[PDB]
């Protein structure tokens, strides 16, 4: 519900959510290390919110709410990392994730500003007539999951090696979190920039100079991050072990590819229905979290009041 | 001449059938109307010049940093009809600019400063509201019959030639146009819609100039006479052409030709009344674009966010576009309206809110003039003896009032009419 | 620099008091733009300061 | 002004390394989030989103 | 020529012929094809603010578009038009022709229908004409049916 008011959303989901609680949680690593129960609870919360955020972001129709659940998921990733007594990985990943999500939110805001709807079901062919806002989204996508060239790969590589050295099942989430989160962005690109053009976006002029300057200037930072960690030897993942470096990329590319096939394939009805209809409208309403709140806490605190 | 039928809005139809006046016809109701026309005409007189500047000289500028500084000669650009070398000669006054607008450009609200410094310190004419309208006519497709022409095989070729001639200096842009030829081709279409809207306000600015002078002399005595002057001016200019004519270095590129047969009524007046008076893509600080909360419609036919449906008490607050015009339409106020507002609710403090309510009143008579012109063009006059020829007019008015009642998304719980008929709405 | 980097949270805290000079009930004339402009100025000056402080603590 | 009160709060949060003053600003930013989401309060789904965004984020803090 | 000279010689039609001469419909409207056409007859032009005609005459193409809308390809008579009810003109059209004793074109009434000519039937009406709106792009509710 904090997706009311665009571009604090480009800064809140990107500069507040990333370094407000995660910053407090990381600098508390010495204290949280004292009890090996807070750490396992930390792993549980992070993994649960990661899986839930990815699965819910896949089942959204509002472009502005199909990225905030991904914010929840990639902050759960930081919860996981800090759960493995790895504060350095969290401090490194915050930077890359923040850059990428800034590009993503600015591109989505640019699309919204001129294409009034936010319904994914009402936006269509924009690639041919709107390149920058599309390539920026694509680069912000690649700089979040995979493409070892782009910089978010490095910090999510050590957290595979570390989660495999100890407590392997956690890695099984981190790997899986890399395909669902890739299927969401995929269906958010293949719905806003690919496909047949629709009434609401029949005449989409590209935006003016002040909305695509930061977006393109922030699209450069993401492309230089990988090379900015080469000039100055800031090695993040010491042992290469390409056996695991070839896993994240395969997972992400597979997710994004299935996403592109389902939506750019015209081999399926476009308002896609799930074989189980009851779970589609359950991920779409975030597990009915409001009906949960108004039942457990509010309903109590109100009643006794 | 006909029986009373059923409507809850019937009290208004009996007024439309018998003369006009979509709003009541009291003298205090017309003083504010003419004052609002006089106040809305001078920023409009800058708008129609700056939009032409955008459509011809800033055709597709990646960095149109200035973009609101028309050249010295676009304030000398002869308004096609206000003076001696006029085309239909309404508004007797000078045909180059307005002394009041030139004064505001010169001194602003602080003092005689360079124009760039008048822009940084806001002190401006809030030109962003005219661009928002131009971008609101597009994306609704409501351009008229040239939108279907604005597609291919005559426009894409002319736009290609114009673009290749515009960027010929820097090969960076030229190369970009080669990769994505539809990137600057959709920005060309935008300049075309800017030109269309700027050509619509080259007609309404003289009309709103001359109506205030008619009221000053005393020829305007009731709202009926005001809307009748509006209808006569509408029919008088219904044939003027529409074109683009992008000017590049020592060259003009005929983008949409005069020989295509696009006229002012069917390509800039009717597609404008529906776009800005009716549709006007939803306010950002009044409705939630949230796709799950079915609040904003899915089809563009049910966009009830125009000036006729607007909510003018939250004016001057965050997330509400029309404020940009009411601050723009505030310092060009005649004295008999400043005195009328200063003795009222909150005095000269909330002057923007009542100044916007009066603007709503004025635009109601403008759209009523559009309704009367529409029926006089496509239907039968009021002085018709036949009964079927009078039932046709009644059906048309009932249809056009049903647009004010459709309860799809509170479209009936918006629609400021039956609220403008109230004397205590101001 | 790098010895006065603790002044960074004040630059913006100086823009959060000055930008309110332009709220619609205070100016009532020519309002809405230099607030954002001066906030951008303050943010740029606080970014330059931070970049210099980072270079100085290599 | 609210965007400037985040840029200041963010700096004060990353500079100060006391668990106590890392909560002071952490709550000031909760208040700032309440007023920032509720920017255009004439929308009935913002005054409901800003309510949750302040209460949910306040209980944790 | 044929339709032109017929409009010139016997009846008044003193402002239609000049309107056509201003446009380039003199070469057309006489080439061999029926294209039945009706005329406002100097009084439909009278029930119009004169600024209308003074602005249309200065712009040949727009007046030409209107006059093309007056022209309807094909050869039809009052019975044919009553049977059809809707007929396409040049530049496309709807032209909801109606009426029972006098054939009522969109919002006019015929005066002298079935005026034979060399290459086309000619009708005479009392309101001028104006094109539809295509509610997908222009103003919305202006296609109210005339008869029930
Ligand atoms: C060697 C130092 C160095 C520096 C300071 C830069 C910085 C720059 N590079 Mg190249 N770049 C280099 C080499 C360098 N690069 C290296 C070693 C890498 C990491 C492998 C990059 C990664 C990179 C990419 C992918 C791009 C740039 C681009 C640019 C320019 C962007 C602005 C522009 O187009 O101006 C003129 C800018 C000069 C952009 C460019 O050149 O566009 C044509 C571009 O796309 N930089
Ligand atoms: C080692 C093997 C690697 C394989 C890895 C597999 C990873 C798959 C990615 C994860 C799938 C996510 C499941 C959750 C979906 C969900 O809960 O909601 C379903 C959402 C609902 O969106 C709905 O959208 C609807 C409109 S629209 O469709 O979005 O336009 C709207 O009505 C509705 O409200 C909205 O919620 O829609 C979907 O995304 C459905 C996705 C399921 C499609 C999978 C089919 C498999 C195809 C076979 C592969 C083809 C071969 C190609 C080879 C390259
Ligand atoms: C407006 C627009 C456009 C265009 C735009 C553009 C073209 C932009 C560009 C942009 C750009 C072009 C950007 C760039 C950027 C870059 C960057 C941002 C960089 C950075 C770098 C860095 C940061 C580096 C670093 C380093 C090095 C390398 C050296 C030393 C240091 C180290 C690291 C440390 C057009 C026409 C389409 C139209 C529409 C829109
Ligand atoms: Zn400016």
């Amino acid at each position: 519900e904090a997706m009311e008011g665009p571009i604090p959303a480009s800064i809140l989901r990107n500069a507040v959510v990333v370094a407000t609680g995660a910053w407090v949680l990381v600098k508390l690593t010495p204290v949280l290390s004292l009890s090996p129960v807070a750490l396992t609870a930390l792993l549980v919360i992070g993994s649960v919110t990661a899986l839930g955020g990815t699965l819910i972001a896949i089942a959204q129709v509002d472009i502005k709410r199909a990225l905030s659940y991904l914010v929840s998921a990639y902050m759960g990733w930081v919860f996981i990392a800090v759960g493995l007594k790895e504060p350095g990985l969290a401090f490194v990943f915050i930077l890359t994730y923040s850059l990428a999500m800034a590009v993503l939110m600015m591109s989505i805001g640019s699309i919204i500003w001129n294409s009034v709807t936010q319904d994914l079901r009402l936006l269509g062919g924009l690639w041919s007539r709107r390149p920058i806002s599309g390539i920026s989204f694509l680069v912000g996508s690649a700089g979040l999951l995979a493409v070892p060239p782009l910089a978010s790969f490095f910090p999510q590589a050590e957290l595979l090696d570390t989660a495999f050295a100890q407590l392997p099942w956690v890695g099984g989430v981190l790997l899986l979190m890399n395909t669902f989160a890739a299927f969401s962005l995929g269906r958010t690109f293949c719905l806003v920039w690919g496909g047949e053009v629709k009434p609401m976006t029949a005449r989409s002029p590209e935006v003016f100079w002040p909305m695509i300057l930061p977006m393109t200037v922030d699209l450069g930072l993401v492309l230089h991050l990988p090379i900015l960690m080469a000039r100055f030897d800031w090695v993040i993942w010491t042992q290469p072990s390409l056996a695991t470096a070839a896993a994240l990329t395969i997972t992400a590319l597979l997710g994004w590819g299935v996403a592109a096939w389902v939506y750019l394939g015209k081999a399926i009805p476009k308002p896609v229905q799930f074989p189980l209809p009851s779970v589609q409208n359950l991920l779409a309403y975030d597990f009915y979290t409001p009906k949960l709140y108004r039942a457990t806490v509010v309903g109590v605190v109100d009643m006794i009041s | 001449k006909l029986p009373p039928l059923d409507h809850p809005l019937a009290d208004i139809i009996y007024r439309l059938e018998a003369g006009g006046a979509l709003i009541p016809d009291t003298p205090v109701n017309l003083m504010k109307i003419i004052g609002m026309y006089k106040a809305y005409s001078i920023p409009m007189d800058f708008y129609w010049r700056d939009l032409l500047y955008l459509g011809e000289r800033v055709f597709i500028n990646p960095f149109p940093f200035f973009k609101y500084f028309p050249t010295k000669e676009y304030f000398e650009l002869p308004n096609h009809y206000a003076g001696d070398t006029a085309d239909l000669r309404i508004w007797r006054g000078p045909a180059h600019a307005h002394p009041e607008l030139m004064e505001f450009i010169e001194k602003g609200e602080t003092g005689k400063m360079p124009r760039l410094l008048h822009h940084l310190w806001h002190d401006r004419i809030n030109m962003e509201f005219s661009e928002d309208l131009a971008r609101a006519m597009m994306w609704h497709r409501m351009g008229g019959q040239l939108d279907i022409y604005l597609d291919s095989e005559e426009y894409k070729a002319a736009a290609d030639k114009a673009i290749r001639a515009y960027f010929k200096r820097n090969p960076l842009m030229l190369g970009l146009y080669k990769l994505f030829p539809d990137l600057f081709l959709e920005q060309a279409r935008q300049a075309t819609y800017m030109n269309v809207l700027g050509l619509f306000w080259e007609v309404m600015a003289p009309v709103f100039f001359e109506i205030s002078d008619r009221y000053d002399e005393g020829s305007i005595t009731s709202v009926k006479d005001a809307m009748n002057f509006l209808v006569n001016g509408i029919f008088a200019i219904a044939g003027r052409p529409i074109y683009h004519h992008v000017y590049i270095d020592d060259e003009v590129h005929v983008l949409v030709p005069k020989e295509k047969g696009f006229m002012w009524l069917y390509e800039a007046a009717f597609p404008y009344v529906e776009a800005v008076f009716y549709r006007t893509s939803p306010f950002r600080g009044t409705k939630s674009y949230n796709a799950q909360a079915n609040q904003v419609p899915t089809d563009q036919v049910d966009f009830h966010y125009g000036i006729l449906f607007a909510d003018k008490f939250p004016v001057g607050t965050a997330g509400i576009p029309p404020t940009l015009l009411h601050q723009d339409m505030y310092h060009f106020l005649p004295q008999y309206l400043k005195d009328y507002f200063h003795q009222h609710c909150r005095g000269e403090d909330d002057i923007l809110v009542q100044l916007g309510i009066a603007f709503q009143h004025a635009m109601y008579t403008v759209t009523s003039a559009v309704l009367q012109a529409t029926r006089a063009a496509f239907y039968y006059p009021l002085d018709d003896p036949n009964p079927e020829h009078l039932m046709a007019n009644r059906r048309f008015f009932v249809a056009q009032m049903d647009r004010f009642l459709r309860p799809q998304y509170g479209i009936a719980e918006a629609c400021k009419i039956r609220n403008v008929q109230d004397p205590n709405y101001l | 620099f790098a010895d006065t980097v603790w002044l960074i949270p004040f630059y913006s805290l100086a823009g959060m008091v000055l930008s309110l000079i332009w709220s619609p009930g205070i100016t009532r004339k020519t309002g809405p733009r230099p607030a954002g402009y001066l906030n951008i100025l303050l943010t740029f000056f606080s970014f330059v300061h931070a970049l210099l402080a980072t270079v100085a603590i290599a | 002004a609210l965007l400037a009160l985040f840029e200041g709060g963010m700096g004060a949060l990353v500079l100060l390394d006391s668990l106590f003053f890392n909560y002071v600003v952490l709550e000031i930013l909760t208040l700032a989030t309440y007023l920032l989401i509720g920017l255009w309060f004439n929308q009935p789904l913002v005054v409901t989103g800003a309510r949750d965004a302040f209460l949910t984020k306040r209980v944790g803090d | 020529a044929t339709i032109v000279d017929i409009a010139v010689n016997t009846p008044g039609f003193s402002t239609l012929v000049t309107a056509v001469k201003v446009a380039n419909l003199v070469e057309a409207l006489q080439s061999p094809g029926p294209f039945t056409v009706f005329a406002p007859n100097d009084d439909a032009f009278a029930k119009l603010p004169d600024g209308t005609i003074t602005s249309l005459v200065q712009n040949p193409p727009q007046l030409g578009r209107i006059l093309k809308y007056h022209v309807v390809a094909g050869a039809y008579k009052a019975t044919d038009l009553k049977r059809m009810g809707i007929v396409t003109s040049l530049e496309g059209s709807t032209i909801p022709i109606h009426g029972d004793n006098p054939l009522e074109v969109k919002n006019a009434t015929v005066l002298a229908a079935d005026i034979e000519a060399e290459n086309g039937i000619i009708h005479v009406i009392d309101t001028v004409i104006l094109m539809g709106l295509d509610p997908a792009h222009s103003f919305q509710e202006t296609n109210i049916p005339y008869k029930v």
